[PDB]
RNA sequence: UUAAACCGGCGUGUGGC
DNA sequence: TATCCGCTCACAATGCCACACGCGCTGCTCGGCC
């Protein structure tokens, strides 16, 4: 009937289903036109059918509704939505609008909805009483956010470090440099599941971009919330697709005062993509860029802000770097001054088998206080202090062994002491 | 000029399909196609743009052939004292100096030339993997079905095909579902599909019980051979080095588990597991089950099994097409024969005993000696022409005279196989008509009839050129031979 | 299923018979 | 409830040929289904 209660479904499952309603097998199609030859059939039953889509607006004027497991891409599960709801609500990019929906006649292509039910799990009132984002005040992330998660694990490692070394706020912007084989989506997976084990909370929301397969699905069922991914099976223009869709989906559920993590991964690839997709202009500068092909990267960088009167919009992003090449080079230069969060991971002591690769003098927060109290900062500060004679590697040593031995932050400051 | 090829191919994207040295073979395949183009000889002109060191130079290959046409390329096998080209092959030259560079039609057919060759260098790579990786089952959706084969995929634009002799008969198929099979090809070069996925040759069943049995894989139950009849029957006989393991109910199962799983997989396929043993003739005697047999007769130098199933489970034996004799002469590689039903289906018994036609005039010194002897066998009256006197001496009654007689008649034998040779080798038979003939004498009529007619009337029907090679006689006597042959038999109106 | 080839309607004005 | 009388509109005006030509810019409105 809904949408994600089939698509989180696998697609053997809803062959079954399709042929236990009584009809042509299944099997045949995708499990995309699957279910929509499902709800063809249900709504042929003698009834209406109640979906959920996030919106779309191009240039014509109506809203297509995405879906969740297409990973917000085009297909036939999209629901048509008649501009006339937009003149009556303006309801811009990012709502996940929930209501009901008939099966389209001959000359049409995709479901059309009547009435609105749901706007962004929130009353329909809130489509025309609301603030949109570009009049409030960003600030900076005044909230703080434990990464550790507390059985001692032999992956808390990852997590306990950037405790000691920087910790995440609501509203920031991290960005994260690091070489090719660091360890960069195990990192993901252990930073994912650690702020949604310890602070359920607060929501999660992953962007994966140019990832395999493989990593798509090994990402899309183990963490919680939403799993968007763009690999290669889709182009640079469908790569900008679900990157617009997921930003304005944040965009909007930030403008609902709701707190919103943006894991991203990596930049560099989006940033091709972009280059991809916008036309020359006559110039070519360092590293094969043109003029506007930043501003798309820059914006989708900096819409990472603190919202001080309710909800919150916080990104934690990784660049590629060490690959030999220009624009990689200057789109860290571009990016590495625009974020108020910046943390890096070292190749060598990756390669050496000693995982987490922290750069602890590289590493930084904007503005920490606001992050940190009083004999908190005493205490990092001090622990700065005696890790700063002038260590990369027994550094690392320093820092794992003393981690390892030790559960918790306050444990490893009272034994250090 | 060679700037911009450096700046060109330092610039290719696929640098792994297409690396620095099949850049400028494809080079030099469009320099030719393009001198192709820019003289009316058609010509081959491998160029040699030196990518690393300099630029291209024009080459003209002497291309060593006896024949003249395009003569740019024509060299016999010995003119080669000029210059010091002095070989037989291999020998080439540089004629054209200061060939047409770079026309814009020249660089569209150098584009198109290098874009399909990226395209054969993502193909050379993929098949180079289809080489290697020869191995497992592997799992593809289908994407089309044609009458003669169909086409699969796998994810990171892995195209196959699977053949129609790969397919089973009635394994219906519709794209959109998951197949598993078999890599079974190599084709480096192929023009069409790249990898080959079979479900129906016999190996496969060979891997499936690898994936599905836990005893092989360690080799404890060593897998020897098997045959297949595509979808409709396999047979498969395995070794076993432990004692205690019983194949016979482990690569099955429990009541037919494993084998009838990997029949369902294979898509409705009858199993035959047979146990392999070392002798040839217990093979033959244990693959063809469920059949019972009591008549063996091994030969081996023709690669023969006369292997006779008990009259009555004939219908059950042999089966349909012959399968369970048909795979079992695919498991071993021999000939079976079974042609008797009820008059003395023994086949070892009744040809040891029925030899009363033959034997009726062997000792006619007088019929009242003794029968035939079958201890020695006489049954194959060849190799029984020359047999020692170490076994001549058991026997009695062989007197002198009985030795005289069979001087005698093996003179009679050595008589009537020279007579049997000269009617086998004159395979020619002049007769009274061909001899006739003036100026065809005993000789001349010989090879006549040894060119390949033996009558008159067909005669008439030759030219000078059918009677070339003529030993006796010469085209002028051979014009005059065949008008007189035309006249008799044509010209002359008689009958 | 495969191969080859291919992929003036209207109005106006002028002049002439 | 007849009987012209006159007002008003439809419909038409050879066939060919040859040549030439231009059949526009910008504000406003509307459409709401890639």
């Amino acid at each position: 009937m809904n949408l994600t209660e089939l698509k989180n479904t696998p697609v053997s499952e809803l062959i079954t289903l399709g042929e236990n309603m009584g009809l042509e097998n299944l099997a045949r199609m995708r499990k995309q036109d699957i279910i929509f030859a499902i709800l063809k059939q249900h709504a042929k039953s003698g009834e209406d059918i109640f979906g959920d889509g996030v919106l779309e607006i191009l240039q014509d004027g109506f809203g297509f509704l995405r879906s969740a497991d297409s990973s917000y891409l085009a297909g036939p599960d999209d629901i048509y939505v008649s501009p006339s709801q937009i003149r009556r609500f303006n309801l811009r990019t990012g709502d996940t609008i929930s209501g009901k929906i008939r099966p389209p006649k001959e000359g049409e292509r995709y479901f059309a909805l009547l009435k609105v039910n749901e706007v962004n799990f929130d009353k329909p009132e809130n489509a025309r009483n609301k603030i949109l984002f570009e009049n409030l005040t960003p600030l900076h992330a005044n909230s703080r956010l434990r990464m550790e998660r507390g059985n001692g694990s032999t992956e808390d490692l990852t997590a306990r470090v950037l405790d000691l070394a920087s910790p995440i706020g609501r509203g920031q912007r991290g960005l994260i440099v690091a070489p090719p084989k660091a360890g960069k989506t195990m990192l993901l997976q252990n930073i994912a599941q650690s702020i949604a084990y310890n602070h359920p909370d607060c929501v999660l929301m992953v962007l994966l971009i140019d990832e395999r397969p493989e990593e798509v699905t090994e990402m899309q069922r183990l963490v919680k919330g939403e799993v968007v991914a763009s690999t290669f099976d889709e182009p640079a223009s469908r790569h900008v697709q679900v990157a617009e869709m997921v930003i304005e989906k944040a965009k909007r559920l930030v403008e609902h005062k709701k707190d919103v993590i943006i894991l991203l991964d990596s930049i560099t690839r989006l940033a091709r993509a972009y280059n991809t997709v916008v036309p020359a202009s006559g110039k070519v500068l360092t590293g094969g860029v043109d003029a506007n092909a930043l501003h798309r990267p820059k914006r989708f960088f900096g819409a990472a802000r603190n919202v001080e009167e309710g909800g919150s919009l916080t990104i934690i992003a990784t660049a590629l770097i060490d690959t030999g090449s220009k624009m990689d080079e200057v789109i860290y230069e571009e990016f590495k001054g625009t974020g108020n969060m910046e943390l890096h991971l070292s190749r060598k002591i990756a390669e050496k088998r000693v995982f987490p690769a922290i750069d602890y003098n590289r590493s930084g927060t904007r503005k920490e206080e606001l992050l940190t109290t009083q004999e908190e900062l005493q205490k990092m500060w001090i622990l700065r202090k005696i890790i700063h004679p002038m260590g990369e590697i027994d550094a690392m040593e320093f820092l794992i062994n003393k981690l390892a031995m030790t559960k918790t932050n306050d444990d490893f400051f009272e034994m250090m002491k | 000029m060679n700037k911009e090829i450096l700046a060109v191919v330092e610039a290719v994207s696929n640098e792994k399909a297409l690396p620095r040295e099949k850049i400028f073979e494809a080079l030099e395949s469009a320099l030719a196609t393009a001198t192709k183009k820019k003289y009316e000889q058609e010509i081959d002109v491998r160029v040699q743009i030196d990518r690393k060191s300099g630029d291209f130079d024009t080459f003209r290959r002497w291309l060593v052939v006896d024949e003249v046409t395009q003569p740019t390329k024509e060299i016999t096998l010995e003119a080669a004292r000029y210059e010091d080209e002095s070989l037989n092959l291999g020998d080439y030259v540089e004629d054209q100096i200061e060939s047409v560079t770079f026309d814009r039609i020249t660089t569209q057919t150098a584009k198109q030339v290098i874009v399909q060759k990226v395209r054969e260098a993502e193909r050379a790579m993929v098949v180079d993997q289809f080489r290697e990786h020869e191995g497992e089952i592997i799992t593809g959706v289908v994407k089309k079905v044609n009458r003669d084969n169909i086409s699969l995929d796998l994810g990171n634009n892995a195209e196959a095909v699977i053949l129609r002799e790969d397919m089973l008969p009635r394994e219906n198929f519709r794209p959109g579902d998951r197949v598993r099979g078999v890599l079974y090809s190599v084709r480096p070069e192929a023009r069409g599909a790249q990898l080959f996925v079979t479900r129906s040759k016999p190996e496969m069943l060979i891997e499936l019980f690898r994936i599905e049995v836990p005893e092989i894989g360690e080799e404890v139950i060593e897998i020897k051979a098997a045959a297949r009849d595509p979808g409709s029957r396999a047979k498969i006989a395995v070794k076993t080095n432990d004692k205690r393991i019983d194949p016979v109910g482990a690569c099955v199962g429990m009541r037919g588990a494993r084998v009838q799983a990997v029949s369902t997989e294979l898509g409705g396929e009858r199993i035959d597991i047979v146990l392999w043993d070392d002798n040839p003739a217990q093979f033959v005697i244990n693959a063809m089950a469920p059949a019972d047999v009591a008549s063996i007769v091994v030969d081996e130098d023709k690669h023969t099994m006369d292997i006779a199933v008990e009259a009555g489970n004939l219908a059950q034996a042999i089966g349909r097409n012959g399968q369970n004799v048909r795979l079992a002469s695919q498991l071993s590689g021999w000939e079976l024969n079974v042609m008797t039903v009820d008059d003395l289906q023994a086949k070892h018994q009744a040809e040891a005993h029925a030899a009363i036609d033959t034997f009726t005039k062997y000792l006619d010194i007088d019929e009242d000696f003794a029968t035939v002897l079958v201890e020695e066998g006489f049954s194959t009256l060849e190799e029984l022409a020359y047999v020692p006197m170490k076994e001549l001496l058991e026997i009695e009654g062989l007197d002198e005279p009985t030795v005289e007689a069979l001087r005698e008649r093996a003179k009679n034998a050595l008589a009537t196989i020279a007579q049997a040779q000269e009617e086998s080798l004159g395979d020619n038979k002049p007769a009274d008509d061909l001899l006739n003939l003036e100026g065809v004498d005993r000789d001349l009529a010989f090879k006549l009839a040894a060119r390949g007619v033996c009558t008159l009337e067909d005669l008439a029907e030759q030219g000078i050129d059918d009677l070339a090679d003529i030993e006796g006689l010469t085209d002028e006597k051979a014009g005059a031979l065949i008008m007189a042959a035309r006249n008799i038999c044509w010209f002359g109106d008689e009958a």
